[PDB]
RNA sequence: UUGACCUCAAAUCAGGUAGGAGUACCCGCUGAACUUAAGCAUAUCAAUAAGCGGAGGAAAAGAAACCAACCGGGAUUGC
RNA sequence: AUAUUGGCGAGAGACCGAUAGCGAACAAGUACAGUGAUGGAAAGAUGAAAAGAACUUUGAAAAGAGAGUGAAAAAGUACGUGAAAUUGUUGAAAGGGAAGGGCAUUUGAUCAGACA
RNA sequence: GUCGAAUUUGGGUAUAGGGGCGAAAGACUAAUCGAACCAUCUAGUAGCUGGUUCCUGCCGAAGUUUCCCUCAGGAUAGCAG
RNA sequence: CGUGGAGGUCAGUGACGAAGCCUAGACCGUAAGGUCGGGUCGAACGGCCUCUAGUGCAGAUCUUGGUGGUAGUAGCAAAUAUUCAAAUGAGAACUUUGAAGACUGAAGUGGGGAAAGGUUCCACGUCAACAGCAGUUGGACGUGGGUUAGUCGAUCCUAAGA
RNA sequence: AAACUUUCAACAACGGAUCUCUUGGUUCUCGCAUCGAUGAAGAACGCAGCGAAAUGCGAUACGUAAUGUGAAUUGCAGAACCGUGAAUCAUCGAAUCUUUGAACGCACAUUGCGCCCCUUGGUAUUCCAGGGGGCAUGCCUGUUUGAGCGUCAUUU
């Protein structure tokens, strides 16, 4: 069971592995099934953007600290510095994360600016009548990249 | 047996009724595939198992 | 071709669908075409056949014969005409089964409903 | 001895007909059906028994009720009745 | 996978004068006492039973794919290949055939079929319909019943309705220039398909 | 011939109960005929009618007792909705949508606001 | 003498509810040996088969007693 | 978002093609076996249409021989095609304790091509 | 051999698989007993036995070295394509 | 070389006969094989370039089904036993009736029951199969008829036990 | 020389290969979320002018009500339209739904055996028979009704 000059392999199929095979035949099937169910949210969701506004964030560790990507939510500190309540900023399609903290002025500054730029680029439909028909934009993060 | 539970007698009644050949007019029906009654039964051939 | 995702080109599903179809579904399968003169009269190409209709065999051995349809035999997918018959060697005679798609309607049997159906299809009705 | 002559001795029922499954798996003395498990509150089945499962599960019977459920649901369990149209 | 193993049979073992494949239990049915499980047995499981995890799709390098189509396109010129491929092009004006962008807007089969015929596609449009045959094989159970040749590929730039116009004429296929399908450009991996380029299309090429 | 449904649903409770004994009595006479005769398909239609009579007799007394029980808690099970055993236990539309006093004030002050972007 | 209170019962009391079925997928319990190791006991098969309890259209999980060690990240599940 | 060899409804395949494919394309979990738990088959195709063979005749009859129907009975409810083993008749040839085989030729049978 | 008793016997009833029952034979426990029968784990493992399906062309072996709870097997070198 | 299927092609072959089967008939190949004639038949099928695999059998005490020689053979010989006439029928060693010869010899080959079977009972018809000869006979086939309780049983009671 | 044997062919046997068929199976994908004490799954036994079975059904029994279609059903017999109407039709919302089964008055190798309310009958609250409606268990909220020197006040 050991012969010629070959790497040792550790080929792990000693359980009943044929039971736990998972093949994706639905790769295509599910891409469609989830494309409809996206565009059927874009309707039921009304002119709303289909996603939530996300913060600038410095990536962890030493490998990715060099970079930055969208974080979860906006830090009550920034929600107040941009001048709105959190509980309201939830319903403006801003994501607010209460766990995040600001140790960085440069990131805190960057994120407040990103917040006002959104308040400026949005139109909030009033409680009752009107609705000056607004033609929904499909992303937020595309409008507001990083 | 020959002092019978009616339960046993009744299964034994239903026995007799299935014991007749094909009614031969079914043979005539359109589409009809049944040549003969292939579920037939004999007292001394095969037994009823109560 | 079929563009609907609810239509099936499966040959098996169709052949079963046909042979399993019930009475009410078979009547519409048993459509016969209206005569050239009857097409222009009613403005309709074809209708599901009916018992007392009059009809003309346009295909087969009996092509050129015509008569009143004795029965529509739905079980057999066959329409029987009472003129057309075969005589056995005992000297009796037996209907010839005919398929409406090989017939053509000279004279409809008109009902209030058969009349309604023609106008309901956009017809004329003399 | 253990053969055919000893077979002349067999006239006694270990099992009569089970009321629940109508089998003759109902052990007279144990008074419990070796097939469906009656008297037991539940119905005897086992996972090494796939065939006998298949022989008895829902659908081997009339489905005197369950037949129609799938239809009643398609219609959202309409109550009342239907009115009229034409012809 | 359940199939063929659906008995309880087991070998009778040697000494009973018959071979040792597993054998069905019980009696009275005549299935009993018969070779079971065996890849040589009536009813037994087949050797190496087929699996859904067989490798079905095949990966190709993107650039290799594009190289292929590229070479296939270049053969829609080069008349001999198009001729050698079927495709009765011996009388058409020139290779490649480029056609007025107005083609893209045709709404009606008769209209479009004309334009095709007009511009040299008659003999090819007609090569199909003569080429219709019943499937030689057993696939004709399986919802491929009919053999036929392949007619021209009408490559438009924007589709204004040429596409629903040609979809019912046989052997004819329509495709955008932004997409292009090697399956059509080189059918059965044979070079030189017959392509009718709307002049719109032709300049989107570069 | 043989009985019509809507012509029964007119008649009085005491007429129907009488015409029932008719059809039974007609059917009884036909039963005695049928063993003297090589076949008697007639019996099919009398006894199919003894059903149709009985359907209506029952139809009434149900839609009768259905009426006096109308619009009150606790009426009898077979006049109670069938639905599904599991739907029968569902939380009613009222007690699902029952919201919280604390939470009610918040849905009010802070509802999801319609909105869009690009301008 | 009476009337409470607490606890405990009884009614074919008023009205509800649980059982069983199915069990591919799901939450748990319990639980092998064949086998592999060219022997074999730890180990492996496998926290698998079998047995048992409990669900739903999904179940479960979930808004950190988290991960990190960074300029930090930020419920859960999935690829 | 994730799972799904159960359910209900659909669409499909470089799948199998009646010893294959689920065990079951058929009155299949059927017939049948076993005290019982359980075990568990075989078996699709006349024809477009019964037109399923009037009638005569031989026979106790089953049938046969005719006649007839049919595009075909070289399709007759033993029913598409109908191989092999193996069997009857007929024809041909040969055989002193096997049969068959190889090179070669006489003899017979048989088949060309090929002259012009 | 025995034959009026530690007799024969029906039926009911109890005991169930490392269990039963045994006036003891490893006997009997449904033609099964020095561990029943049914199904499943299970396509259990086999250094051992048997088989392993078309044609032609060219090349063409080894039973020896070292190691192995190795001596009917492998590893290794050699010969071979 | 050959097989199932797949993309392409020859606008391939075919109800004026595809496929298959038959054929000490013909031809090409060293060979796997390929082509042709004739016969039978009835509805589909081939050449080429490629794609693909559940792709080729003489064996495995291989699986399933079918069939031989054995072979008109081994045999159909325990339980003393059969014989005459008539009837019936196409047909009688076997059915029916009469006559006779015998047996079981009331610890029965008699007269009933329990368990078990399940209609075998009984009448009419009736012989393809079954009754290892036969068949006019039958426990067979067909078709009908038949099981009558305050007192006989169950039911009630309790036994071991559950 | 025959027979017999063997070999080849034709015809005919035997068997059911091959070929071609396919309302089946198999695999993939998509959508959906609905069993039951309001009695399910499952059983048994019934039901048709002429049925053994498969299928359907439940003593209203191959079906009743409702709705749609618009003339059948068909194997025979039988019945039978310019219409509240054919059909072994479609659909289905209303019912019937035997003996059962978690299975519920008790039992059940028994068509065994009680109790309660209404009602008819034989002179009948009491006995006999018919008709109908009823009595399982655990638990919960509640209602009556109680128990205990467990304990509170109060009467005299
Ligand atoms: C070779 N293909 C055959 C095909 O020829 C045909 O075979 C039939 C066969 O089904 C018939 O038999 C059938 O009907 C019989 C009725 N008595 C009973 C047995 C049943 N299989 C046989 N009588 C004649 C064959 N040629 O049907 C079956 C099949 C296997 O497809
Ligand atoms: C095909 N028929 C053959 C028939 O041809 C013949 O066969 C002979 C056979 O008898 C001879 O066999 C004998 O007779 C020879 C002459 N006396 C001497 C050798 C001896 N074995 C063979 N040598 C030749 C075959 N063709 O005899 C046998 C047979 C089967 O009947
Ligand atoms: C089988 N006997 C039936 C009898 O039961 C009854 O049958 C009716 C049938 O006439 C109805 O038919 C009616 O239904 C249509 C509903 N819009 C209206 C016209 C009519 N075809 C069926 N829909 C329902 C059956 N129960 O009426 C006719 C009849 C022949 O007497
Ligand atoms: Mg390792
Ligand atoms: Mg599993
Ligand atoms: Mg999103
Ligand atoms: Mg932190
Ligand atoms: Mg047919
Ligand atoms: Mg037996
Ligand atoms: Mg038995
Ligand atoms: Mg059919
Ligand atoms: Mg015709
Ligand atoms: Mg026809
Ligand atoms: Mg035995
Ligand atoms: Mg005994
Ligand atoms: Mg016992
Ligand atoms: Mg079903
Ligand atoms: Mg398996
Ligand atoms: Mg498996
Ligand atoms: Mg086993
Ligand atoms: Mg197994
Ligand atoms: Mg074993
Ligand atoms: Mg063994
Ligand atoms: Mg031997
Ligand atoms: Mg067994
Ligand atoms: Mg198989
Ligand atoms: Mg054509
Ligand atoms: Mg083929
Ligand atoms: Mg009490
Ligand atoms: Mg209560
Ligand atoms: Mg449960
Ligand atoms: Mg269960
Ligand atoms: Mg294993
Ligand atoms: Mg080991
Ligand atoms: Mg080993
Ligand atoms: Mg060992
Ligand atoms: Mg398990
Ligand atoms: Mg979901
Ligand atoms: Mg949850
Ligand atoms: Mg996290
Ligand atoms: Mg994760
Ligand atoms: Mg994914
Ligand atoms: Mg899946
Ligand atoms: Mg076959
Ligand atoms: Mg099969
Ligand atoms: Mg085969
Ligand atoms: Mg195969
Ligand atoms: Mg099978
Ligand atoms: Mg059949
Ligand atoms: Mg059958
Ligand atoms: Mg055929
Ligand atoms: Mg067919
Ligand atoms: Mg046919
Ligand atoms: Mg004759
Ligand atoms: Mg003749
Ligand atoms: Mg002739
Ligand atoms: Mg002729
Ligand atoms: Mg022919
Ligand atoms: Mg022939
Ligand atoms: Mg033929
Ligand atoms: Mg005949
Ligand atoms: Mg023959
Ligand atoms: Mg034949
Ligand atoms: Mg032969
Ligand atoms: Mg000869
Ligand atoms: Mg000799
Ligand atoms: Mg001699
Ligand atoms: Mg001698
Ligand atoms: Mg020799
Ligand atoms: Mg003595
Ligand atoms: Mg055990
Ligand atoms: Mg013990
Ligand atoms: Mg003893
Ligand atoms: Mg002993
Ligand atoms: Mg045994
Ligand atoms: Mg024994
Ligand atoms: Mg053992
Ligand atoms: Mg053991
Ligand atoms: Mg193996
Ligand atoms: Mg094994
Ligand atoms: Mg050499
Ligand atoms: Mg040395
Ligand atoms: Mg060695
Ligand atoms: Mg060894
Ligand atoms: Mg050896
Ligand atoms: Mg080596
Ligand atoms: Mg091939
Ligand atoms: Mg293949
Ligand atoms: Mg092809
Ligand atoms: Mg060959
Ligand atoms: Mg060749
Ligand atoms: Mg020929
Ligand atoms: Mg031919
Ligand atoms: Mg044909
Ligand atoms: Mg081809
Ligand atoms: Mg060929
Ligand atoms: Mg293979
Ligand atoms: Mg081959
Ligand atoms: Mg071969
Ligand atoms: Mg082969
Ligand atoms: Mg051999
Ligand atoms: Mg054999
Ligand atoms: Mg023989
Ligand atoms: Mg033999
Ligand atoms: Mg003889
Ligand atoms: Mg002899
Ligand atoms: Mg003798
Ligand atoms: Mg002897
Ligand atoms: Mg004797
Ligand atoms: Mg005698
Ligand atoms: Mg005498
Ligand atoms: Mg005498
Ligand atoms: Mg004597
Ligand atoms: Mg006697
Ligand atoms: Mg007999
Ligand atoms: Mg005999
Ligand atoms: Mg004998
Ligand atoms: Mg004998
Ligand atoms: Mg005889
Ligand atoms: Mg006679
Ligand atoms: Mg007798
Ligand atoms: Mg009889
Ligand atoms: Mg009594
Ligand atoms: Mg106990
Ligand atoms: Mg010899
Ligand atoms: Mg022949
Ligand atoms: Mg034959
Ligand atoms: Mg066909
Ligand atoms: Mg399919
Ligand atoms: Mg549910
Ligand atoms: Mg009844
Ligand atoms: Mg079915
Ligand atoms: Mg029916
Ligand atoms: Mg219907
Ligand atoms: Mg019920
Ligand atoms: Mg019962
Ligand atoms: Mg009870
Ligand atoms: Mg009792
Ligand atoms: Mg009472
Ligand atoms: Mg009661
Ligand atoms: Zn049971």
């Amino acid at each position: 069971a050991i012969s010629k000059n070959l790497p040792i392999l550790k080929n792990h199929f000693r359980k009943h592995w044929q039971e736990r095979v998972k093949v994706h035949f639905d790769q295509a099937g599910k891409k469609v099934s989830r494309r409809n169910a996206r565009a059927t949210r874009a309707a039921k969701i009304a002119p709303r953007p289909l996603d939530l506004l996300r913060p600038v964030v410095r990536a962890p560790t030493v490998k990715y600290n060099r970079k930055v990507r969208a974080g979860r939510g906006f830090t009550l500190a920034e929600v107040k510095a941009a001048g709105l309540t959190a509980a309201y900023a939830r319903t403006i399609g801003i994501a607010v994360d209460h766990r995040r903290q600001n140790r960085n002025q440069e990131i805190f500054d960057a994120n407040v600016q990103r917040l006002k730029e959104y308040q400026s680029k949005i139109i909030v439909f009033p409680r009752n009548g009107k609705a000056p028909e607004a033609e929904q934009v499909l992303s937020a993060a595309a409008t507001f990249p990083i | 047996a020959a002092q019978k539970s009616f339960r046993i007698k009744q299964k034994m009644a239903k026995a007799k009724k299935q014991n007749r050949p094909l009614p031969q007019w079914i043979r005539l029906r359109t589409n009809n595939t049944i040549r003969y009654n292939a579920k037939r039964r004999n007292w001394r051939r095969t037994k009823m198992n109560i | 071709a079929k563009q609907s995702l609810d239509v099936s080109s499966d040959r098996r599903k169709a052949r079963k669908a046909y042979f399993t179809a019930p009475s009410s579904q078979r009547r519409v399968l048993l459509s016969a075409p209206l005569s050239k003169e009857l097409r222009a009269q009613y403005g309709i190409k074809a209708l599901p056949i009916r018992r007392d209709d009059e009809v003309l065999v346009v295909r087969g051995s009996k092509k050129g014969q015509e008569g009143k349809i004795s029965s529509v035999y739905r079980l057999k997918f066959a329409v029987q005409v009472d003129k057309v018959t075969k005589e056995k060697v005992n000297g009796a005679s037996v209907p010839i089964n005919l398929h409406p798609s090989k017939l053509v309607i000279t004279k409809l049997h008109l009902d209030k409903d058969r009349k309604a159906l023609i106008q309901r299809k956009g017809g004329k009705l003399e | 001895g253990k053969g055919t002559p000893s077979f002349g001795k067999r006239h006694n029922k270990s099992h009569t007909l089970c009321n629940r499954c109508g089998r003759r798996s109902f052990h007279v003395q144990k008074k419990t059906c070796s097939s469906c498990g009656y008297p037991a509150a539940k119905t005897r089945s086992y996972n090494w028994g796939a065939k006998a499962k298949r022989r008895h599960t829902t659908g081997t019977g009339r489905m005197r009720y369950l037949k129609h459920v799938s239809r009643r649901f398609k219609n959202g369990f309409q109550t009342g009745s239907a009115s009229k149209a034409s012809a | 996978e359940k199939a063929g193993h659906q008995t309880s049979a087991e070998s009778w073992g040697t000494g009973r004068a018959v071979a040792r494949i597993p054998r069905v239990g019980g009696g009275g049915t005549g299935r009993s006492g018969q070779g079971a499980f065996g890849n040589m047995c009536r009813g037994g499981r087949m050797f190496a039973p087929t699996k859904t995890w067989r490798k079905w799709n095949v990966k190709v390098n993107h650039n290799e794919k594009r190289y292929a189509t590229a070479s296939a396109i270049a053969a829609t010129a080069v008349a001999s290949l198009v001729l050698a491929r079927g495709h009765r092009v011996e009388k058409i004006p020139e290779i490649p055939l480029v056609v007025s962008t107005d083609l893209e807007s045709i709404q009606k089969t008769k209209e479009a079929v004309a334009a095709l015929k007009a511009v040299g596609a008659h003999s090819d449009l007609l090569k199909v319909l003569k080429s219709k045959k019943l499937r030689a094989g057993k696939g004709k159970y399986r919802n491929r019943r009919w053999t036929q040749r392949r007619g021209p590929l009408v490559v438009y730039a924007e589709d204004n309705g040429i596409v629903k116009a040609l979809r019912n004429v046989p052997g004819v296929e329509t495709a955008n220039v932004a997409s292009l399908n090697l399956l059509q450009l080189a059918p059965g991996a044979h070079l030189g398909r017959f392509v009718i380029w709307t002049e719109a299309a032709f300049t989107k090429l570069d | 011939a043989g009985v019509k449904a809507y012509e029964l649903r007119t008649k009085s409770k005491e007429q129907l109960a009488s015409q029932l004994v008719d059809l039974k009595k007609e059917l009884a006479e036909l039963k005695v005929q049928k063993l003297s005769r090589p076949s008697l398909p007639k019996i099919k239609t009398v006894r199919k009618s003894i059903a149709c009579v009985l359907t209506v007799i029952n139809e009434q007394q149900r839609e009768a007792v259905r009426q006096l029980y109308k619009g009150k808690k606790y009426q009898p099970k077979d006049l109670r909705a069938k639905k599904t055993r599991a739907l029968r236990r569902a939380l009613t539309k009222f007690e699902a949508s029952q919201v919280t006093e604390k939470q009610r004030k918040k849905q009010i002050a802070f509802p999801q606001r319609k909105y869009a972007i690009k301008a």
